[PDB]
Order: structure tokens, then sequence, then C-alpha cells
RNA sequence: UUGUAUUGGAAUGAGUACAAUGUAAAUACCUUAACGAGGAACAAUUGGAGGGCAAGUCUGGUGCCAGCAGCCGCGGUAAUUCCAGCUCCAAUAGCGUAUAUUAAAGUUGUUGCAGUUAAAAAGCUCGUAGUUGAACUUUGGGCCCGGUUGGCCAACGGGGCCUUU
RNA sequence: CCACUCGGCACCUUACGAGAAAUCAAAGUCUUUGGGUUCUGGGGGGAGUAUGGUCGCAAGGCUGAAACUUAAAGGAAUUGAC
């Protein structure tokens, strides 16, 4: 019964069978193939730094209605091109082209978050100062 | 009160004095005042209320922390009405529980005597005896039922779609009821069969 | 390089963060015994967890197994010495029934209140931290010090403080001087 | 004997410092003369208040926009979710975010899953490696020694000999 | 024609049981979890596509991905608007 061998000397078939079936687990397969090195923009790191190319607004998905604020960024270590979200409303005035920004993942392990189509990353720091400190008026940003 | 059933008359007359007689002879109970007098320490807890289309459905548990527990579900058109009627149904369903020792028999039972399981819908609940000072290792809803029964230490495991609340309570209620079904070697002895009280006091009960 | 220094963490966090019934029971303990943190409660439940684990293991061994006799008796001996376990309950099955309040009862902060000396658990804590209490000859300034049964006879004010027999403190001295200066007009 | 607000003496180290101690010489810790609290300004933060999940029918603003939102969702004057002010909650010298990994996961299953209709029994039969495979051969009965535990005696362990051996 | 028996395609009755239910002589003897043994699945799309191999005169068969994208897709059974 139960469709699997029970015999006392059947250990070889049991372990070989498990190896074949682990390839259906989604995160197991990612490790063993090394997908994060060969592809995806951060080559497996938690953060990356880039140069701002241009400023964009993204229309939210229906049923919500908003024009959300984003930037195009080129990553320094790869040259790959990416779009990032800028949190906290008026903070978009703190970023301008050829600024240098630090980016982080948008919390969903490579999926897009909420209303925003195709945006996977958010800005953390610009020109070496954190956006949270600027928004709360705790520090000042030098131009260049 | 004015009892209407034969058993109610004997209870009000004081011929029957403990609920253990009723369980021993497996008699039916129809009048909630019977429980209300034999078992006065009973207290109640309200587990859930939700509106439905408007009506209200209420889930109620009653017990005393000393070996008796009951469960009841009622739908009514008023919140106070659902709770009121819910308590009546729960009192009628009261059943006894068998509890024992995890190891050596020092100083009063504190856990279950055996492993037991119950099932309702997809949900299954399993109860395992535990050593002293473990407490009740269960989710909050099931934990409350086991407290009112008076269990101190027990492990639990479960399977199925436990997020459907009333299937989970019914399954747990079945599991603790099964504790008296399991024959064990200290129950192998032979007993004479008692005479029913409805025989002895037949003329007190009539008319 | 030199050998590594060993160290370990001494507390554990509850696994459900916002359980209303737990939150109330903890605040009653903090108010009764004058604690400052939930961490001070997590420390005690962490200790008790290890004690139960050890005892629960030994109880699976056969009676008269030599290890159960040797390590079991040591564990009991040790809990009686601090007064957490009553000398009547001197059996491994009663160790499993201990609870958090039995340990809190033995802290120096609460003993200094039961003896007199202080008029609240909040007054007691300040006296200890301000170096007024001695245990035997030694000044002790840690509130969580566990008082062994032999030590209770020897709790008293320290010799080098007011209340204990020394000179008045800095503020008392200042006032007497200023008054004398005005009176010594 | 318990709360809410006008008033009074006490206690103390953060810090500074003669000295001694420490040290190869020093710095710091431990000790100590003098000095060092009344918004004790000698002013604790970091995240939240629709649900999951502890905690607001409060008050002003705004216009599906700016924004919030892990998920379900909120917002088009009448905002329990945006922005600000009060109040409240949680952990606390620490608290939040990103990425990886463990538990939750009986969603990798030996213990321990599923395959009529929800993902999944190969058109059919033969057949090598592999895994798996019915019953039977000394059993019983006596006699001594015999250690441990429990209250002479009972239980549990063990040795020797005889019985076709 | 009557009685009995072995083997087969089906039927009626029965539920200690099983199941989400419809239902089931096996879809039973499973949290009281172990009679022997072979194959297959792991949310929905992209896709039975691309690429390599192999078989075929050809049409085609067998083996068979990833980047990317999304909060559902799906089963059984109740009540009943204009």
């Amino acid at each position: 019964g139960k469709g699997k061998p029970r015999g006392l000397n059947s250990a070889r078939k049991l372990r070989v069978h498990r190896r074949n079936n682990r390839w259906a687990e989604n995160n197991y397969k990612k490790r063993l193939l090394g997908t994060a090195f060969k592809s995806s923009p951060f080559g497996g790191s938690s953060h990356a730094k880039g140069i701002v190319l241009e400023k964009l607004g993204i229309e939210s998905k229906q049923p919500n209605s908003a024009i959300r604020k984003c930037v195009r960024v080129q990553l320094i270590k790869n040259g790959k091109k990416v779009t990032a979200f800028v949190p906290n409303d008026g903070c978009l005035n703190f970023v301008d082209e050829n600024d240098e920004v630090l980016l982080a993942g948008f919390g969903r392990k490579g999926k897009a978050k909420g209303d925003i189509p195709g945006v996977r990353f958010k800005v953390v720091k610009v020109s070496g100062v954190s956006l949270l400190a600027l928004w709360k008026e705790k520090k000042e940003k030098p131009r260049s | 009160w004015v009892p209407v059933t034969k058993l109610g008359r004997l209870v009000k007359a004081g011929k029957i004095t403990t609920i253990e007689e009723i369980f021993l002879h497996s008699l039916p109970v129809k009048e909630f005042q019977i429980i209300d007098t034999l078992l006065p320490g009973l207290q109640d807890e309200v587990m859930n209320i939700k509106p439905v289309q408007t009506r209200f459905k209420a889930v109620v548990v009653v017990g005393d922390s000393n070996g008796h527990v009951g469960l009841g579900i009622k739908t009514a058109k008023e919140v106070a009405g659902a709770i009121r009627a819910g308590i009546i149904i729960a009192k009628l369903s009261v059943i006894p529980i068998r509890r024992g020792y995890w190891g050596t028999n020092l100083g009063q039972p504190h856990s279950l005597a055996t492993k037991t399981t119950g099932k309702c819908g997809s949900v299954t609940v399993r109860l395992i005896p535990a050593p002293r000072g473990s407490g009740i290792v269960a989710s909050p809803a099931v934990k409350k039922l086991l407290q009112l029964a008076g269990v101190e230490d027990v492990y639990t495991q479960s399977n199925g779609k436990t997020r459907t609340l009333e299937n989970t309570l019914k399954a747990a209620f079945v599991a603790i009821g099964n504790t008296y079904g399991f024959l064990t070697p200290n129950l192998w002895a032979e007993q004479p069969l008692p005479v029913s009280p409805l025989d002895i006091y037949s003329d007190e009960a009539s008319a | 390089p030199r050998a590594p220094r060993t160290y370990s963490k001494t507390y554990s966090t509850p696994k459900r963060p916002y359980e209303s019934s737990r939150l109330d029971a903890e605040l009653k303990l903090a108010g009764e015994f004058g604690l400052k943190n939930k961490k001070e409660i997590y420390r005690i439940s962490f200790q008790l967890s290890k004690i139960r684990r050890a005892a629960r293991d030994l109880l699976t061994r056969d009676e008269k197994d030599p290890k159960r006799l040797f390590e079991g008796n040591a564990l009991i001996r040790r809990l009686v010495r601090v007064g957490v376990l009553s000398e009547d309950k001197k059996k491994l099955d009663y160790v499993l029934a201990l609870k958090v309040e039995d340990f809190l009862e033995r802290r120096l902060q609460t003993q200094v209140y039961k003896l007199g000396l202080a008029k609240s658990v909040h007054h007691a804590r300040v006296l200890i931290t301000q170096r007024h209490i001695a245990v035997g000859k030694q000044i002790v300034n840690i509130p969580s010090f566990m008082v062994r049964l032999d030590s209770e006879k020897h709790i008293d004010f320290a010799p080098t403080s007011p209340f204990g027999g020394a000179r008045p403190g800095r503020v008392a001295r200042r006032n007497a001087a200023r008054k004398a200066e005005a009176s010594g007009e």
C-alpha cells in the first residue's frame, strides 16, 4: 500500500526519488541554478547604488487613480537600467538628474507592490543623506 | 418552575441529588432547570457573534472548571436574544470528562488519561497527555473550552481548515467526549448493574 | 590568538505579540513587585523553562538510575537553599509545579520591604541603588540579588551611610552651614 | 486606607577633583577629602490607533488630487485609513527598513501528503537490472544452589544436574 | 423443474465504515497513522512554446526550459432577482 517501497534494503530508491521531486519547489530551484547571479539587477545584494537619468510619473492601476512619482536609474556596477519609486510626496523635489541614489527592494521579493505597475525598488538615500531625515527637516542637502 | 417531564418532578422533589446518577443511567434531559439546580457553579463564555443576512449567530460555551462542559449554537434576530437562547442549548448538552495522570499518581489528576481524536467537516483535533506544568498548548479558541472543562496540562495537534470556527469547536467537543469511551485495564472489573431511579420512585414521578 | 571568551543570552521573548490576556497579567506583576521592564519578567520565565526541562528529562529515567539520584538531589538541594522550594515539597514531582511568583518573592528588593526598613517596593529599590543596604558586611546595590535563607538574618543598613550611623549627607550638611552662617551673623 | 492638586525637608551619581592604588610608564575601573538637583531644562526615544493586531463616533484642513496602503482596502466637501493638533497603545537605551535562511509547512511527507469529479494511473501485454517472497527440525517435565527487592515469605533475575541429549 | 457448488458480466439490500459533497463492496479495514511493488503532482499564465537530442519519405511523435507576469484560477452543493 501507499505506493512507495517499504523494504529494509530500499534506501537507494527512496533518496533518489526525493531528489527528483525537490525541483518542483520554487525557492529550492532558484538556489541550485544560481538564478540571482545570472539575472536580476542587484546581483544578489540587498542594496545597490545608481545614477538618476530622468524623472517620471506612473499612472496607477485601476480602480485606483493617481499619478505616482518615479525615476529611471542606471546601476553603477552593472549598467543595467531600472525604475524606482520615491516615497513621501514632496520628496521628489530633493532628487534631480545625475544625483547618486541608494536603492532598496520594495519588500515583496521581486514582485511589484500595490498599485504601481512594474516598479520593484524604492529610493533610500540621495547624495549621501537619507530621505527620511530630509522629509522631517532634520538635515540639509548640498547641491552639486 | 412546575416540572413537566417525569425526570423534572424527581429532581424538584429532591429524590435525585447528583448529576452522576443521570449520566450513569444515560437518561435524556429536556428541561434546562434540571441542570440549573444540580450543577449551580456553571458559568458561561461567549465565543463569537457575527451578523448575517438581519440576524445574529452566537456561539456559547458553558462549564465549571471541575469536569463538566457543554457547547451550543443559536441564530436569532437580536443580539441579546441569540446569547440568551444560546446558553439554554449549551446547558442541555453537558457531558462528563475523564482525566488522569501523565506518570506516577501523586495528588489529584491533572491531565487526560489517553490520546483522543475528533473530527467534524474537514477539521480534526488530537489531544495528548502532558507532564505537569506544561499548561494548555492550544490556540485561543480551543484553549478556552479546555479551561472550562478543568484540564491543566495537554498538548494538541490539528489538521484541516481550522479557520472555520464552529467546525473546530465541534471537533474538539467530540474529542473530549470520547475520553469516557476508551476501555482501559482498570475498568475490566465486573459490576452488578444498578436499578434505575425511575423504578424506585415510580409513584413520586407520576402525575 | 588567545582563546575565545564564552557568553550567552539570558532571556526569551513571547511568540504572540499582542495577546490581551497576557498583557494584563504582566502589568499586575510589574506593579506588585516594582519592576521597570517586561524584560525583567522574561528573564525569570526563561530560567524556569530550563529548570523544568532538566527535571522533565530525569523523570523518564528509571528510579534508582544512578544519574537520576545524583543530579536530581543536587537540583532540589539548590532550590531549597534560596527558599524557592519549600522544605516540605522536597521531591522532584513538586519542582514541576513552581511558578514565576515564587522566584520574584526572593529578590532583595522585596525582602527589604517585608522586613520593614522600607515603606514600599518603590522606596525599597531606591535605597538599594543608593548604597544604603548591606548584607552581612558587604554593601549590595543590585535589586535582583537572590537572598539565601541564611542571609536573611543579616540584612541591615550599611555602616558607612546615614541611617546606619555615619555623618549626615551632603544636603543636610549644606543646610546646617548656611543657617549657622546666617545665625553666626 | 485609596485617588487629584498648594507646600517642606531629606537621599544620591552623572560630572569635576587633592591623594593613594593600579601600570613597564600611563589612561580607565575599585576607594576617597572638597564641589556637584525643583519645569530635579541634569527635559527618552522609535513605530502605531478599520481588520489581521494592543489602542480614538475627538477637532481643524483638503478634494479621487496630493497621498496612504506587505494583504483586504481608504479618499469625489458630509475622511474611524490622507495632513495637523489633543489623547491613547506597544517595546524601551533602544526601535524601524531591505535581502538571505530556519520555524510556521503533514505546501517535499522514513516517522507523515495527494492522484473518480479539484494538479496528477502510462493505449495494452511481455520482460532484464532493482525491490519483495508460504509452512516444517529440542518441546515439555523434575531436583539442587541461588542474588536483588519488598514486607520467615512473595516477586523478579541467574547457575548446575537428570530426563535417548 | 427443484436443491447444492466453483468461475464470470451485472443487480437489489445493508454502513461497523469513508468522504468537501455528489456518492462508494471499495473510494472500507488511516492521527488507534507500516501486507508487497511500479508510475505521476506541488497556485494560475508564459507553454507543450524556445533550444539540444532521437525516430520518420513526409505529416509529425518522444524527451522538454527560463526571463517575465498575476491574486486568484478551480470542485461540490443551497436559495432564487429583472
